[PDB]
């Protein structure tokens, strides 16, 4: 047979997926481990018969167990199921997106203390700047990054975003489409503003006393036209 | 910027004011303060905040993280809050706001996020410090995986393996067998700490014990728990500051609970089952936990109190001691009241430890859920706590936890090192999700490195395809187990080189401050009373007044999350 | 005396001019000389050749071989021909005629079989060097059984665990941490070698790493791979002699492709994922694998081009990066057009490398089945190659041999060590039977010692019987597997004595010969175009003509082989 | 799933206890494992269930194999049987004394002088 140790987990899911479904068959409602080992042992099979597509079973498996088929929370805490199976073509993982239908209960349920919004980066001094990527491809910039060294595709008054970087949430990108034009909102560099790599174009402090010196390093490497 | 609320804890995890629902229980733990600047929020990925020059420094810092936590919601004795916990050298560097202080405001000093820091996104997560089960019977090295699926990184107790003396006490009797256990301590992942047999009325064979290794000493009734062997022992535990743990004179045959008491003369004892399904003084010794110097533990059948609980022990106890069929009753009038009271008791601030009786009246794996099952259980029963401030059960969150993690520590003396979420302290952490929070965790830190964790497909294209299993991690393997992995050891034993002379590799540490640890000493649960049992009723007072609960018909933590 | 045809192949295997299936592929792999002298072939068994005092020397001599592999046909770079194989002293000793020189003709001097030679019948079996794996997420020790299972004896990344860093990059982030994993490697039987964090503009950050043990760094985006970072980890990887792996700026913020190009100023580096969809600048990253100083390399998701490939990527890109459900599209126009062209590209001897992305966008025991699995489908779409002389697919195997084998080896510093079937090289081979070539191996052999293969019930009277399933042998156990393993580390570490001080009891080998290696260094993958990418309709172009392949309905090596 | 090394355990027991029915249902005499699963799968089962109580199991249990459906001396050979089961109010250990019907036949029998 010479079965590998990835086949030897497959036979106790597909095992699992067994169980569970006579478990459904008795009348049952399943739990968390039944039902995703119901789910699982279901595409296992499909994958086998060959006649599915990856695409035709996501799709087929939203909901593949209702909320009266389960437990109460179970949809809600298996928000996704991934199973990688052979298919004719060789092995590939399915991703399913809500496989069990939720319902009203929620394990782990986060009560807000106020629906109010959240003022992320509070006192900090907006500056409104028209940003147009003049460049073939689209790009993004992140939230903590030196507005001031983006791609040389960007066009924008660069003086004015000298130490600063976008009021964005913190991990999130704004995206500048190729020839789209946006208003970025950039706020001052937090900390010390000590700007270190990037584009190397200022290696220091951001203060008034630096800022020539980088004006000329940006138009040199061709940042400032 | 203005932030929708629920886009900013989909992000980042609860803030301040926010409840979050302990697995299916009914238990809210509100975030009593956020360490975050908003705006400033540590973020892991492409395009994200932890990037050279941005969130991770480019200076050269002595504080350089060697992993960060990222947007973690503590909860421990010292409190419930959201913050970034900084993992160095594998113990906890620092909590806080972690990052760059050249480009960001409010980060912790110490607290640097640098070329050299891992990430661990903690966001959405709950961090708790690992659990420390002070009732292991060392009988079978499958507990340990058990234990560690179940958020358990410590485990006292005893054993040499199948044999009847371990199947029975928790004792590793003897020099040789202690040097035989601390050497095969080396293959595990879990910390250990050995006790020998404390039933002696003769000093030299007990303290040739400690100067083998041993953390303290166990006296169990099989070996006869006289009043004499609880003084000899107890002196020499005194002499040696190590810690004594007690299964009492069940048949009362050289005397009554009162004459045991007296017997320990107000020294410090660890009495382990104290409600007594487990063994000890029938029908009164629940009566024990009432005392300043008693520092009292709980056994996982017992609780919660349940439907089966009385029916499963008229027969559980008959397997573990081996008892005649002839034998039918006086358990099912007894074990009623104690059982019942035993929950409230808990509740109360009454019993400070929950533990195991691993394979010899009690499960491994259960330590965990089975205490947020009772205060889950209590909860539903007799409403929140008046102890609480808020829409929260914070107060009995803080009761509860403190009695697998930090209460246990004290009992041992290994506090300073371990037991709960604070600087300084080795990094022993457990990761939860809060959907599983209890009964199933997502990550096992232990000195700073993930040993054990909930892992799918091997082959698979991601790390979630099924099926998901727990499988041990790199910090559990090769030479780095010496590094994360502790043998506690008496301080005479340490002093004298025990380390050097059996050959360990692991991590080997003194138990300190175990003679003067009095109830007084407990975190959330140092409460005292006049606890009495009624000798033709077996009902449990407190101070007069009947201590008692209802039986549960279904628990949480349980059918939602298991196969079988 | 003439033997028939039939009959000589049975007892010995293929001779000259005979072809090989490999598999259930439509590749011949045929014989391009034999060693051997007709008559004088050895044979082990009761009254066969290896006899004493007959084919078994009974006069001692210094070359004496440890093992002898008989019959062998070797698939490696420096030829598909049949041979003995000689083992001693974990190397291999010599490749021609083994025997007695005493009873035989033909013998060559350094292949004495004697009382010290044990047996291993390769006749009817493909003999190759052990695989390769130069882009592992060290996120879980079970990757390596599986590994194994697939033929590779050597794994080249970085990771903690299942920590967030690891499951996105190849990093062991700094000295603490490379420390740790070192020292956890003992467990394993795999060959390691661990990248640090290259993201970084100070020198000091990254010199730290090299140090402590570091085979490299690792510039991935999840940390900033921006021009400046690029620049300085290139700086001290090449003051270090250590290699330098890439995983570009997919959101092209600090600059587009040519502006990476540009950092890299012609200097060594190994290019992951060339193709795009594992990540890098959308949509040109395919571009790089054009120019001389660019290592590349194919992870296995994208490789062969399947009709389910684009739909499973439009959703295993969001478990691995944690994206938000509103994201649907981009990659349904872009990932077509390179996802083919890379198949083509690899025929070409454009992308050098196969490699895996283990649980981070790729599947850890794929990376030699799917290697033949798009030789086929190429052999299948664009015919034999132009460059074979017969009817055979040679020049095809050798190209495609040298992806996982030598390539690897020679990128990292290992050439001179393992990566071939070459006589002075590391005895690090796996024995294959042609029915199962690429997909199933039969035997694992490291530094001369079986250390992992397929075997029957452990109680059955014969290896044979079922279930046959995958093992560790004695090689990969006790003080054996330090005999048998290799843990790469840099010269500088290596020089100041990092064993001895980390204690590491495996054998400790320096990389070597990193920073000088360009397109023009690989064996049969040296080829060097103007590769194109059109913005608009995300076609890839070789010399201005459309690099494309057609989508695989079904591959070999898959749907015979595996019951899951 | 997230699977503990106990619930692992549990599936093996579980499909040997599959495996048990099936050679019942063919007609064939249980041996001393087959008897054990049987009896353990069937506990398994009905605290799945959540209908019986832990008293009720270890009642209904008591000769659950009569002495023609087990082989000879399988009976003797398995005096009691114990096995943990998940109920709506948590794990539980069920314990059956005599759960195999003995017959006159017995392996390791002591004869006395
Ligand atoms: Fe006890
Ligand atoms: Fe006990
Ligand atoms: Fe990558
Ligand atoms: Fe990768």
């Amino acid at each position: 047979m010479k079965l590998t140790p990835k086949e030897q987990e497959k036979f106790l899911l597909y095992y699992a997926g067994e169980v569970a479904r006579k478990r459904k068959e008795e009348g049952l409602k399943l739990n968390q481990p039944e039902a995703i080992a119901y789910i699982s042992a279901h595409i296992m099979d499909e994958a086998r018969r060959g006649k599915k597509t990856v695409a035709q079973l996501m799709e087929e498996c939203v909901h593949f167990l209702k909320k009266d088929e389960v437990m109460p929370g179970v949809g809600n805490m298996v928000p996704d199921l991934g199973v990688e199976a052979n298919f004719p073509d060789g092995t590939k993982l399915v991703t399913v997106n809500w496989p069990i239908e939720p319902d009203d209960f929620k394990a782990g349920e986060i009560k807000f203390a106020s629906d109010k919004d959240i003022e992320l980066n509070a006192g900090k001094e907006i500056t409104e700047l028209k940003v147009t990527n003049k460049g073939p491809k689209s790009l993004h910039v992140g939230s903590h990054f030196h507005f001031f060294e983006a791609n040389r595709a960007l066009e924008f008054d660069r003086e004015k975003a000298y130490g600063k970087r976008l009021d964005i949430p913190s991990g999130n990108t704004l995206r500048i489409g190729a020839g789209e034009t946006k208003t970025v909102h950039l706020i001052p560099i937090g900390g010390s503003k000590k700007i270190i790599g990037m584009n190397g174009l200022l290696n220091g402090i951001a203060d008034d006393l630096h800022k020539q010196k980088a004006l000329e390093k940006a138009k040199h490497h061709g940042f400032i036209k | 910027m203005k932030m929708k609320r629920q886009e900013y804890v989909n992000t980042y995890g609860p803030t301040t004011g926010d409840k979050v629902r302990l697995g299916d229980t009914d238990l809210w733990a509100e975030v009593e303060h956020d360490y975050t600047v908003y705006g400033e929020e540590l973020k892991f990925g492409a395009g994200k905040t932890i990037r050279e020059g941005m969130g991770q420094s480019n200076s050269p810092d002595e504080n350089t993280l060697d992993l960060v936590i990222t947007n973690a919601l503590i909860i421990d004795y010292t409190g419930i809050y959201k913050a970034d916990i900084g993992i160095k050298n594998g113990k906890i560097h620092g909590i806080g706001k972690a990052g760059n202080k050249d480009m960001q405001d409010g980060v912790t000093p110490h607290m640097v996020v640098g070329v050299g820091t891992e990430a661990l996104a903690g966001e959405g997560m709950i961090i708790t410090a690992g659990g420390i089960d002070s009732h292991t019977h060392f009988l079978s090295p499958q507990q340990f995986p058990t234990a560690l699926a179940n958020g358990v990184t410590t485990m006292f107790g005893g054993g040499t393996g199948p044999v009847d003396g371990t199947n029975a006490t928790t004792i590793t009797p003897g020099v040789w067998n202690l040097h035989r256990m601390l050497r095969a301590a080396e293959e595990y992942g879990m910390n250990v700490g050995l006790l020998g047999k404390g039933n002696s009325s003769s000093r030299a064979q007990l303290v040739e014990q400690v100067k083998a290794g041993a953390i303290g000493f166990k006296l169990h009734e099989d070996w006869g728990t006289t009043p004499s062997a609880i003084d000899h022992c107890l002196s020499v535990a005194d002499e040696y500051d190590v810690q004594v743990c007690i299964h009492t004179d069940t048949v009362n045959e050289a005397g009554y609970v009162d004459d045991t008491l007296r017997a320990m003369n107000g020294r410090a004892i660890h009495a382990y089952h104290i409600e007594g399904a487990g063994g000890g003084h029938s029908p009164d010794v629940i009566t024990m936990a009432g005392e300043v110097n008693i520092l009292p533990s709980s056994t996982t059948p017992t609780i919660p109190y349940t439907i089966n609980t009385v029916a499963e022990h008229l027969d559980m106890l008959m397997t573990c001691h081996h008892l005649d069929k002839r034998i039918r009753f006086s358990q099912s009038r007894i074990r009623p009241g104690s059982i019942a009271a035993e929950d409230t008791l808990h509740d109360m601030g009454v019993i400070a430890m929950t533990s195991s009786d691993s394979q010899a009246m009690g499960r491994a794996g259960e330590v965990i859920p089975r205490t947020w099952q009772t205060a889950d259980k209590n909860k539903k029963e007799f409403g929140r706590l008046t102890e609480e401030k808020g829409d929260n059960d914070n107060f009995r969150i803080k009761r509860y936890i403190s009695k697998y993690t930090i209460n246990p520590a004290i009992t041992h003396g290994v506090s300073e090192y371990i037991g709960s979420v604070e600087e300084g302290k080795i990094a022993d952490l457990v990761v939860w999700n809060p959907a599983f929070f209890g009964v199933k965790p997502k990550i096992i830190i232990k000195g700073g490195m993930v040993v054990f964790s909930e892992m799918g497909d091997s082959n698979a294209s991601v790390p979630t395809p099924q099926p998901v299993y727990y499988r041990e991690m790199f910090g559990h393997h090769g030479k780095a187990k010496f590094d994360t992995s502790i043998t506690f050891v008496s301080k005479v034993a340490y002093e004298n080189g025990i380390k050097e002379k059996l050959g360990l590799e692991r991590k080997v540490l003194p138990v300190k401050n175990c003679r003067n640890v009095t109830k007084k000493d407990f975190k959330f649960n140092n409460t005292t009373a006049k606890i009495t049992v009624n000798p033709e009723t077996f009902e449990v007072f407190v101070n007069g007044k009947l201590c008692t609960s209802k039986p549960a018909t279904e628990v949480a933590l349980a059918s939602r999350y298991t196969f079988f």
